[PDB]
């Protein structure tokens, strides 16, 4: 990527700018070793597979030797799921004229429950019908959320936060034994419900 | 390069240091503390610490004990403070034996435990005193990892450890304890178990229960000399050992 | 006498009364 | 040696039996979720798993670029049949109550209970040479059903080692006999009797059917003794016909035998000596004369070790 | 008829069935006084009865345990007496009424804990899959070592070529010695595990503290290791990039960060 | 009546049942 | 039987014994 | 013979002795119905008996207390009635069997708290030296 901002901080008359070349390695399954990075660093340089990495080279500042802290915005959700995305047709929710690419919370919960990298459970233990219905309902309602993982807490805390945000219950079905998700919505018929 | 201090000396200073708390040097069992210091020096097990938490002595003492794996208790008989190390430095014969006909009344709890649970990977974080930079080592469990269909990991902080090798040794000990499947027994004994003290290992045999001669370490102690006459002890299987490599 | 009625009573009856006693005395029980 | 399990679909059976074979040291040239090209020190074989049936075919060479039914020296093209069809084992779709697997270094024997009272055998291995000098001896057999509801054991039906059948497309079982009557070494002889082909083989497969062609049918019938309720096994002798209808005994099925289940329930054990035997019905339990809707009382005997 | 019998006011004949499964081995027990045949499976009658305490589903794994009571001689629980089996014993609970061939699944889970409170009774604490969510989920560190178990789905290293099958020469209290491994360099097997067949298609596995010459140090003692049984031993990866590449040539999949940056910030105090 | 059997029962019998009751109800007792 | 003497006993008698039991066992009760 | 008597199945005659010491002043009490002379010290018999609740050693000072029960007129506890004495009253507990001159030390500590729940009874809470480590 060609980043061109040599005069961002006023240039020579100011504090410098941001000029250089940026290379991004997202860490695909088949990602190869970048010759430039290995040549510059040298030694035993692996492929840095499985993790997103970036390589910046160029001007950082001028006049003063104190570089400034950076802030980078990044969208994610598709490069997850290892190699088999689940129900990708409703994975993402678009908001604000496409500016915000929100992710369906049901997909977050499904990834956490079945994601190999996070915990990893067999995909056969999840009731597909209930989760698909929940994802469809959430997509129709346009109810997306964004999160970042830095707390390093138990899965239970994050799952409870997600459930409170969406208002849903996740329980292991007593009869079939699979994980089922039920949404708290007024989407029921009075007649069909059992009476006691 | 690193002039580590013996943890036993740290505990002795805290217990008897005039500046910190200050207790009479006559209240400490010299033999036990000297033996512990000798063993620690032979094992080359040193640690470094800094005092800025301003917390109770109990917290710091517990951290030190967890780092070294030792128990500090006030001896019931002589009344002095005694320190016992959890090491496989005992002879099978000399240790006392307890049996249904030899002083065992009834054994209720067994806590056989489970093995399918428990970690498969352990992360140990330590600080290097040469530069004071955070460093970590990884202790792996390949067999249980193969058993585990889903990966698991836990993080334990041992900031007292100044060298990577020592951190690795203690991490191996912790993995040994946590993935060997300890059996915890809650036995009931008569007066024959009167002289036992915390951390003291001893043997128990009960043929009707199908439990062969087993080595266990004393835990919580509750005894009633007058009245009910009930002496009940909580013990755990002996699986504590600090490897030197 | 003090075996089936003193301890097994916790099954489903002696729980609500203990809970209301707990909500009655809190400061006197919460510590030690 | 002896294994048991359950499989909701055939693919599970494929996975389990392949896992057992690999653990036992069997060499699989190529493996896949549904297609297999495996071999051993005796011969080459290939298997394919369909929706509700197996497709098996013998082999002599390997070529990864060829289809499952196009390997060098394949049975499909090296058989007298004009249809040029491979071995077929018909099964059902859905739950298999239980499968019993016998595993060795030279042969594999499988018995699957697709449902209550329904059994489908799969047989593969090499015949005991018994000191007879001949190249080949590899046999692959399958189970075929004519039509559910109607007579299950009709004349048109074919069974492992069958000695009488009417069908122009597929064969239940087959055998290799190389260099017969001076022909090319690759020869995959099928078990047929009504085709009048110069070269063919026959076996006691059907057991004690009315028009079964084998001299031991009486032995299979009389395997059970009334006086002492003792049962004796009968080795399955295989016969091969030459160019001019001259038979030559070839061998016997290793660790296999047949008997009558008149006085034995499915799986009933009769330990005769230091070696134990397992007896199971061929298709289903019936009566003595029910040769149309079931397999009568014919029972397959396997040596368990 | 199961639901109809449940709604029935006079045909109530409750009977609870338990099925403990571990791969290819299944244990069947029933709470009645006579054996029950269901789905071609016969459930043994324990002389003394097997009973539970109830099923709780409140959303909390710590509180929603399931407790089973059985005599001291129960076969399935007897395995835990000496050492817990490596694999988890899945448990499935059915409900059926005598005289009916239909049953309903009630509880599914695995053995969580077992103890023998009395010489005539047992108490088995069964846990559901929900409790497995209490552990952390970080599983990510920027250190120099591999940070991956040799052979895991991240290392993508096939250990089958490195499998070694051997019969141990001598077995001691803590050390198992064999001459075949003596031909490998010291520490070759360090970090590996030993797997051997216990029954059917289930294997119990142990660890190797250290490999030195012909002697192997087993974690937790050699108790339960057969003296003549066939044992399969796999190597172990130290995790260093040099170790990863020279031995296994898996550097492209190396998950560690050896010399990318240890301290370097871009908002420090003095770059020099 | 309610003196020796109601309170002294805690000696060694009524503890295990109370502990199992506690592990039964946690969210409803843990706070207040 | 298990109604007036099992639960109402908490009124003023079964409190002190429960409190001393609590101060007896702390580490085993304080969590879960 | 103390250990031998403890192991004996028919000679069990337990007797617990308490010794409250404050510098040069010592108070001796026994739980039996007659005075016991031990190490040239005679232990008085309280008319009503002195008994404890048991010894717990679990590593927690808050939980491993020792409780003594005695009548209302106990001399050593009477000092606390108006104001607690400035110095700590060290307490040492011995165990011996009637007819034997040998005793074993069981508990050592100091008075932690005292109260008179009834006009005919007392309850003394004795604390060990381990509790003194909770302060900063």
């Amino acid at each position: 990527v060609r980043i061109n901002a040599p005069e961002l901080f006023g240039g020579d008359k100011g504090e410098g700018g941001l000029d250089g070349t940026l290379d991004v390695l997202f860490g695909e399954e088949d990602q190869g070793v970048l010759p430039r990075l290995a040549a510059m660093l040298g030694g035993l340089v692996p492929a840095f597979r499985g993790v997103t990495t970036c390589f910046y080279s160029g001007l950082v500042t001028s006049v003063n030797p104190y570089p400034k802290k950076w802030e980078i915005l990044r969208r994610g959700g598709n490069r997850l799921w290892d190699g088999n995305p689940w129900y990708p047709e409703k994975q993402f929710v678009w908001l604000a004229d496409g500016q915000i690419k929100a992710m369906n919370p049901a997909h977050i919960l499904y990834l956490v429950y079945t994601g190999r990298d996070f915990r990893g459970l067999a995909r056969t233990r999840m009731d597909e019908a209930s989760w698909r219905a929940a994802a469809d309902t959430l997509y129709a309602e346009g109810f997306g959320l964004c999160f970042e993982w830095t707390r390093s807490d138990s899965f239970k805390n994050f799952c409870e936060t997600v459930k409170s945000h969406i208002g849903a219950e996740v329980y292991p079905n007593r009869q079939t034994g699979q994980i089922s998700i039920r949404l708290l919505r007024d989407d029921y018929n009075v007649a069909d419900l059992p009476l006691f | 390069q690193i002039k580590a201090m013996n943890p036993a000396h740290i505990l002795y200073l805290v217990y008897t240091g005039r500046d910190f708390r200050g207790l009479a040097r006559t209240r400490m069992d010299e033999a036990s503390w000297r033996a512990a210091a000798d063993t620690l020096y032979a094992e080359g097990f040193g640690l470094c610490f800094e005092w800025t938490r301003s917390d109770s002595f109990k917290n710091f003492c517990e951290t030190v004990k967890s780092h070294i794996g030792a128990e500090v208790y006030p001896n019931r008989q002589t009344g002095q403070i005694s320190i016992r190390l959890l090491r496989d430095d005992y002879n099978v014969a000399d240790l006392p034996l307890f049996d249904e006909d030899s002083g065992l009344l009834e054994i209720t709890q067994e806590k056989t435990g489970s093995t399918s649970l428990a970690p498969s990977q352990l992360i140990v974080k330590y600080i290097d005193q040469i530069d004071g930079a955070q460093r970590q080592i990884i202790v792996n469990n390949n067999a249980v990892a193969a058993s585990q269909g889903r990966r698991s990991s836990e993080e334990i902080e041992f900031l007292g450890v100044p060298t990577g090798e020592l951190a690795g040794r203690v991490g191996e000990r912790e993995m040994r304890l946590k993935t060997t499947g300890l059996k915890r027994y809650k036995g009931v004994f008569d007066r024959r178990a009167r002289s036992l003290n915390p951390g003291q290992p001893f043997l128990i045999r009960s043929t009707p229960r199908g439990i062969p001669e087993t080595v266990v370490r004393v835990g919580r102690i509750e005894d009633n000399f007058l009245g009910d006459g009930k002496i009940t002890l909580t013990v755990v299987q002996d699986q504590f050992n600090l490897p030197a490599t | 006498d003090t075996d089936q009625m003193a301890a097994d009573m916790w099954a489903g009856k002696g729980g609500e009364h203990f809970l209301v006693w707990l909500n009655k005395n809190r400061q006197a029980v919460k510590q030690i | 040696a002896y294994f048991t399990g359950t499989a909701n679909n055939p693919a599970d059976l494929l996975a389990k039996v392949r896992v057992h074979a690999e653990s036992l040291g069997w060499v699989t040239d190529r493996a896949s979720a549904s297609e297999w090209l495996c071999h051993n020190a005796d011969g080459y074989w290939s298997f394919n798993a369909g929706a509700n049936q197996f497709q098996m075919a013998g082999n002599t060479g390997f070529d990864n670029s060829l289809a499952w039914n196009a390997q060098p020296g394949n049975s499909v093209q090296n058989n007298p049949y004009s249809s040029k069809g491979p071995t077929v084992a018909q099964l059902s779709g859905g739950p298999f109550t239980r499968y019993h697997l016998f595993a060795t270094a030279a042969y594999l024997h499988l018995h699957v209970e697709i449902a209550a009272g329904q059994f489908r055998p799969v047989m593969i291995g090499s015949l005991n040479k018994r000191g007879v000098g001949y190249t080949g001896g590899q046999y692959v057999c399958g189970s075929f059903i004519y039509t559910p509801g109607q007579a299950l054991t009709n004349n048109w039906s074919s069974h492992p080692f069958d000695g009488y059948h009417i069908q122009y497309s597929n064969s239940s079982c087959m055998l290799r006999l190389d260099g017969l009557d001076g022909g090319p070494s690759p020869e995959w002889l099928p078990f047929d009797y009504t085709t009048n082909v110069p070269r063919r083989v026959v076996g006691p497969g059907r057991g004690n059917y009315s028009s079964q062609y084998h001299p031991d049918v009486g032995l299979i019938d009389a395997s059970a003794n009334e006086l002492n309720s003792s049962t004796t096994t009968v080795p399955c002798a295989i016969y091969a016909f030459g160019a001019q209808q001259r038979s030559r005994y070839v061998g016997e099925v290793p660790d296999f035998g047949i008997c009558n289940m008149a006085f034995l329930a499915p799986g009933d054990p009769l330990v005769v000596g230091s070696d134990t035997w397992r007896v199971y019905p061929l298709l289903q339990r019936g009566t003595a004369t029910d040769f149309d809707s079931t397999s009568a009382w014919v029972g397959y005997c396997f040596r368990v070790v | 008829s199961f639901n109809s019998r449940e709604s029935s006011l006079a045909d109530g004949q409750p009977v609870r069935l338990y099925q403990f499964s571990r791969g290819a081995i299944r244990w069947s027990y029933n709470s009645s006084d006579r054996d029950i045949t269901y789905q071609n499976q016969i459930f043994r009658t324990v002389p003394g009865g097997i009973t539970d305490n109830g099923i709780i589903c409140s959303g909390d794994p710590q509180s929603d345990q399931f407790v089973i009571t059985a005599p001291a001689d129960l076969d399935v629980a007897l395995l835990y007496k000496t050492r817990s089996p490596s694999d988890a014993i899945d448990l499935v609970v059915y409900d059926m009424h005598y005289g009916d061939a239909e049953a309903a699944v009630s509880w599914v889970g695995q053995i969580g804990d077992v103890d023998w409170p009395t010489v005539d009774s047992c108490r088995i604490t069964c846990v559901s899959e929900d409790e497995l969510m209490d552990q952390p989920g970080l599983t990510d560190t920027y250190c120099r070592t591999c940070t991956a178990i040799v052979g895991d789905h991240r290392c993508k290293v096939n250990l089958v070529p490195y499998r070694v099958t051997l019969t141990p020469q001598s077995v001691s209290a803590w050390v198992i010695s064999s001459g075949v491994v003596a031909g490998y360099a010291d520490g070759w097997f360090t970090g590996g595990y030993v797997e051997w067949q216990v029954d059917g298609d289930n294997y119990d596995r142990r660890f190797i503290e250290q490999h030195a010459g012909a002697d192997l140090h087993i974690l937790g003692g050699t108790e339960g290791i057969p003296a003549g049984g066939q044992l399969r031993v796999y190597p172990g990866c130290d995790g260093l990039a040099q170790t990863c590449d020279d031995k296994f040539s898996n550097l492209p999949n190396f998950r560690g960060f050896n010399a990318m940056q240890g301290k370097s910030p871009f908002d420090g105090d003095q770059v020099w």
